[PDB]
RNA sequence: ACCCGGUGAAAUUGAACUGGCCGUGAAGAUGCGGCCUACCCGUGGCAGGACGAAAAGACCCCGUGGAGCUUUACUGCAGCC
RNA sequence: GGAUGACCCCAGGCGGUAGGGGAGCGUUCCCGAUGCCGAUGAAGGCCGACCCGCGAGGGCGGCUGGAGGUAAGGGAAGUGC
RNA sequence: GCUGGGGCUAGGAGUGAAAAGCUAACCGAGCCCGGAGAUAGCUGGUUCUCCCCGAAAUGACUUUAGGGUCAGCCUCAGGCG
RNA sequence: CUGUUGGGAAGCAGCGCCAGAGAGGGUGAAAGCCCCGUAGGCGAAAGGUGGGGGGAUAGGUGAGGGUACCCGAGUACCCCGUGGUUCGUGGAGCCAUGGGGGAAUCUGGGCGGACCACCGCCUAAGGCUAAGUACUCCGGGUGACCGAUAGCGCACCAGUACCGUGAGGGAAAGGUGAAAAGAACCCCGGGAGGGGAGUGAAAUAGAGCCUGAAACCGUGGGCUUACAAGCAGUCACGGCCCCGCAGGGGUUGUGGCGUGCCUAUUGAAGCAUGAGCCGGCGACUCACGGUCGUGGGCGAGCUUAAGCCGUUGAGGCGGAGGCGUAGGGAAACCGAGUCCGAACAGGGCGCAAGCGGGCCGCGGCCCGCAAAGUCCGCGGCCGUGGACCCGAAACCGGGC
RNA sequence: AGAUGGUAAGGGCCCACGGUGGAUGCCUCGGCACCCGAGCCGAUGAAGGACGUGGCUACCUGCGAUAAGCCAGGGGGAGCCGGUAGCGGGCGUGGAUCCCUGGAUGUCCGAAUGGGGGAACCCGGCCGGCGGGAACGCCGGUCACCGCGCGCGCGGGGGGAACCUGGGGAACUGAAACAUCUCAGUACCCAGAGGAGAGGAAAGAGAAAUCGACUCCCUGAGUAGCGGCGAGCGA
């Protein structure tokens, strides 16, 4: 019964730590599984290929390594600033992580 | 008055006798079993048991009744006590005052007995002796007797 | 769980106040004639065990 | 022990008995407030008795106190801590309790 | 069997720097005493010794241990009268 | 002697198996702990000719180790080969 | 006579041209699981440190005799002096 | 939130804030406020439950008079054989019943421990009946529970591998890192492996992966050794190496001295037992009683048990009961005495209470201190259990 | 005439560094214990299996010839097509994966039940369908036995860790031997019950002018008694 995750691919984010602290990214990618994400021009790391078709030659491609969820920080398009999501139930009556400063809707 | 002060008073709380570790402690190896034969083994009644001759106790012969089934004869049972006890009271004295109080033990007909003094007193009770009667018809007490 | 009282001592014994242990005097239970009344009469009395045994037969009788 | 838990501590001054509890009405700030005016600032810790739910919510979540209904007053609760706080409803009890 | 290349076990094993005699010691000593003797390390061989290995002696006795068997031992039961 | 474990002086005892007794050490775990130590490095490991203790041990230092640890005073045991 | 295949008889029971033979490589009573941690008056083993003291291998009885109960001898606490 | 050290901050520092939430766990380390949560609160169309609420239905209900119709049969009852009960033949009832005999319908029958008589109790030979009780495959919560030789046999693809014809037996085996970034490419090589390069905070974290002890095997260095006699050490002196600059460390030439450890024994170096070595596992416990001792609580008194309430690591209530307050006797009994006895001899077994100091006109009786006793804690020992651990030969049951 | 040094085949001790090995610490997807909750399943075919099932699939999980799944209701809101990456292809805010509920499908064996049988194989009767379909084969329905009722209905059958009742029922051992006794109505076998079971409205208790079903706990009480009056048993 799924993995409660706080952010999605691809709202952007914050990233609140690590070597990334302080860096800024659309979620490209979510995996529950592993409870963390993939964000761009974040994590980056220098992976080792085998001559093959495609990458004939080989040598190195870069990647962006997953970051535990917990490290990244949802930005709302309101304050632009990095929030704690809250839950507002419409009118619609759907629901809808909304900002934690502002009351802007992250969608 | 904090907890890392609470402490037990010296001798209150005693190390164990901790056998069968090491011939520094004492008590290593034989474990104060010294050596060989039953009692030494993991394992007889010494309160009893004398080797195969006939037993101190067994030798004693038996006394008086034993009874038999269906067993113990229901009669009735008397407590006594005695006067100096009935010194703590004022006024009447019943068997029932006396129980709810600790003297006299339930299911027991009251008997006052001699030793001490004579309260003027009103003492209700299954039973006198003679020199409780007497005693007590001299200091003015007054001796209901029940059933 | 509780000890039980032996009933082979209860039966033959009685623990005094001050915690002696008295007991008939065997001798008497048959073989009677040719003693002399001196020895009967004497065998019937109650008798005090000696200490080392006494305590024994304490421990038989926990709940008296 | 009771008795001589609380004796001990009244000895030293820690001991502190309240009428009532200013504008406590459940929140936790709210007790915080009238412990500062009472001189409860949590350098010291509090065993707070009160058969005042709502005295005890407030005072409950605080690390520097331990919250107690009366009829639960017991030695070691009282030991832990360097000052018992209690009502006079509580109190009261207390005294039953020893009597 | 031995030599060279290849593969490579075993029970045993307190630890060992493990000689002879004559004594001695729990009465049959490489290990104590005194003498004698003896440079260090192996390889093939022999079996006197290490009270050598193996199996907590099968004989012997001991246990108020066990089992199979027997009978006019005890006490029961099946069965038959 | 002092005034009650504080130390000093003096005298005497102090081989030891079964065994009795007494005082300690260390291991796990609890209270202490919403604490304290901890990446400027826990536990654990390897050193040491250093310090303390009669001793079991305990420190301190260096190397390793990389995330735990756990005091004074007490409590309880799957407690020392 | 030997033999393949198919069958039947089992634990105090089978089977046995009789050896107490065979009954799944040890049959004077199969194996397995359980009662079960049977019982073992016997053998072995019993794990840290310091301090004080310190035995016995006798007697009585004992289906006892390499085991026990009591006595003697050890030790600790209190009391007597 | 910000700075700061760091591979990484949640550490440290500055200033803040929430708290009915500072239980716990994650996140690169040590986070109330980042994440999952936590206090507090909300929730089912469907299925299940529904011992609580309500509704209905079944069902249910008097008095006298008279009559003597009915009131559970191979029964009751007696005898014979047994079983159940504390009851082992016992004075042996009661309850159940295999055998033989064999009633009555309330003026009937059974029972109150042989039998009898009174006085009482109860209505056999038809049946149903919730709850309070037991257990734990299953879910959840919590541990002065374990932490991979532990804990279930199994943390892992285990009732598996494997063993046995079968019943049945039954293992071992967990860990790179924060992230695979799991080491492109080059070099020796058939490969395996390795050297560079590269990743990484760390690569004696490189997958045969955390820590990486010891036995054990190597390499290199120092000292030493080929006329020497040994439980291998110790004492002394000496030489060489090392650390330092009256001293240490390493080694050992010579000299003195010297019969392993354990066990079992009158006695062991013993040619008596056990041990190849190292590591890990391995044996005086627990419960209920008992008896001393002991630290406390209270003391002619002391204490509750099961339960109930409360709590959710808070305690309280509960006096039923037990032990103590009196003993002696087989017992009736009597009782500071009592038993034996003719005794008002004699004897057995029992019975005497503290220490004060004071007020007062000698103890009046206070008051304290101590104690009978008892309750809990602790420890020594004893009983009952497997009772310190390991081991039989065997016995019995059910299966194969 | 004399004396003293180096030499090490090898060995010894120490120091350093490794190999081997996997202790120790730390860790925990696991276990243990207690408490609470919950408690039957089955001929409408269980429990437990066999064989199958994926585009590529050894195993495990899930599922059943509709086969990692079909239909619906409810939850939920960005991912998803199990543990699995990859090849090679798809789905999802006209709300997918996932969870809950109901339903559908559910081969063959298994009480197994049409009959047989060496479990997952084999062979049939009757009625209906399929094929050119008479022979042949396949699909669908149906067919065991027993107990009750008036041929037709309704029940039963098997399973379940312990727990329960009943019908049977040891021995080791204890008695320091042993036969009465003990262990024990225990172990175990069997039958039955169920979420509990048993018991249960007095032909009771037993001495109180008493009590008032049964169960269960504390006490009574190691009392009364029982007993080679032994060991011990014990209301």
């Amino acid at each position: 019964m799924r993995v409660k995750m706080h952010v999605k691919k691809g709202d952007t984010v914050l990233v609140a730590s690590g070597k990334y602290k302080g860096r800024v990214g659309k979620v490209k990618e979510v995996l529950p599984k592993k409870y963390a994400v993939i964000v761009e021009g974040v994590n980056i790391v220098k992976k080792a290929v085998r001559v093959s078709p495609k990458y004939p030659q080989g040598g190195f491609i870069e990647k962006e390594a997953p970051l535990h969820a917990s490290k990244v920080r949802p930005i709302c398009p309101a304050c632009g600033k990095p929030t704690r999501v809250r839950k507002k139930f419409l009118e619609n009556g759907k629901k809808i992580r909304v900002c934690a400063k502002c009351g802007g809707a992250l969608d | 008055m904090k907890l890392s002060d609470l402490r037990p008073n010296p001798g209150a709380n005693k190390r164990r006798k901790r056998v069968g570790r090491g011939p520094g402690s004492g008590h290593g190896k034989t474990a104060t079993r010294g050596h060989k034969g039953q009692k030494s083994r993991s394992g007889k009644d010494p309160r009893r048991f004398e080797g195969g001759r006939s037993t101190t106790l067994m030798r004693l012969p038996k006394r008086g009744m034993q009874g038999q089934v269906p067993g113990e004869i229901k009669r009735p049972r008397y407590q006594g006590v005695n006067l100096k006890d009935l010194a703590r009271f004022e006024g009447e004295v019943t068997p029932e005052l006396l129980v709810r109080a600790g003297l006299l033990k339930k299911g027991y007909r009251l008997k006052i007995l001699g030793e001490g003094e004579a309260k003027p007193l009103k003492v209700v009770a299954h039973a006198f002796s003679k020199s409780a009667l007497e005693k007590l018809k001299a200091a003015g007490g007054e001796p209901v007797l029940l059933e | 769980p509780k000890m039980k009282t032996h009933k082979g001592a209860k039966k033959r014994v009685k623990i005094t106040a001050s915690g002696k242990v008295v007991a008939m005097k065997t001798g008497k239970r048959h073989l009677n004639w040719q003693k002399s009344g001196k020895e009967i009469r004497q065998k019937g009395r109650k008798f005090v065990l000696a200490k080392p045994e006494a305590e024994r037969i304490k421990l038989l009788l926990p709940y008296e | 022990g009771l008795a001589m838990a609380v004796a001990d501590r009244a000895r030293e001054g820690k001991l502190l008995l309240v009428e009532a509890f200013a504008g406590v009405n459940g929140k936790t700030k709210e007790f915080l407030a009238w412990a500062k005016e009472a001189g409860l600032d949590g350098s010291e810790s509090v065993l707070l008795v009160t058969g005042n739910e709502l005295v005890r919510r407030a005072a409950r979540n605080l690390p520097w106190v331990v919250t107690l209904a009366p009829e639960g007053l017991n030695v070691y609760d009282i030991v832990r801590t360097e000052r018992l706080v209690m009502d006079l409803d509580a109190w009261e009890v207390f005294q039953n309790r020893i009597g």
